[PDB]
């Protein structure tokens, strides 16, 4: 998940924006 | 772009920057 | 334009707070 | 919609609980 | 609403949402 | 306090209404 | 309305770091 | 009131901490 | 005026996110 | 400026990414 | 003023706040 | 740094006015 992706790990703009639908 | 952990709403906001006018979606803990 | 992009930064952060886990789907297009 | 509904009339956050999942 | 830890700014802000036209009072460390 | 309460616990909605006006 | 409501959003946040421990009122009805 | 003062004309922090305590 | 300060305090958030360690220069006066 | 260009016009983060350094 | 850490967005923000028509540079990390 | 001055550390005011323009 994002959380546990870029939360409790650090997350780039790519991986971040496979959040965006 | 950042090398950072992004929590909360510094998650959020990230993401609706990050988006845009396509948009997202945002679940919290999975 | 702008005046609804810095109003949608305080509606998503609004709306993270309320929906917690939940969690919400922000788009409008 | 959200955009519509909030950013023209201050909504609450029980009008924002609407949006939610 | 989020059950999470609320501190500093994100505090006032969810205070801020919380109350409305009501509003409130913040006194911090008590 | 809403900090001791809120801040270094967690605060529900009611308890975070309880500061308010 | 909006306007004023985004406007106190970062209002308040600028008076919880002027302000500090001291705390503040917001209140204006 | 701060409302009034603040969102119409920019507010500085010496003009903030007015509205303080 | 306050439009354009409450718009600044959105500015300076996305470019600390954009920028990142880079840094960035905020003035225009 | 920056204040000019996105606060009239939605900037996006590429278009924010040229006010860096 | 806070007797607080000021991290990430929290400084920029301050930094913002802090300084006015003047300006800033935030460098971060240094 | 006013990273390592002021997140890991505590910053006042003029600590933190080092860094205006
Ligand atoms: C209202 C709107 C427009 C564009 C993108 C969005 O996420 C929402
Ligand atoms: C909490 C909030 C922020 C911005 C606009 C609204 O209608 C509500
Ligand atoms: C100016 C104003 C209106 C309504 C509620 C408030 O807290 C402040
Ligand atoms: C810091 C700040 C934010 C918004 C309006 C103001 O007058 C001042
Ligand atoms: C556009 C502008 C005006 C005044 C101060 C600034 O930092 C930026
Ligand atoms: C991210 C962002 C905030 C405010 C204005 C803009 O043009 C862009
Ligand atoms: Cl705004
Ligand atoms: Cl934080
Ligand atoms: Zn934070
Ligand atoms: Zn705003």
């Amino acid at each position: 998940g994002i959380v546990e992706q870029c939360c409790t790990s650090i997350c780039s703009l790519y991986q971040l924006e496979n959040y965006c639908n | 772009f950042v090398n950072q952990h992004l929590c909360g709403s510094h998650l959020v906001e990230a993401l609706y920057l990050v988006c845009g006018e396509r948009g997202f979606f945002y679940t919290d803990k999975t």
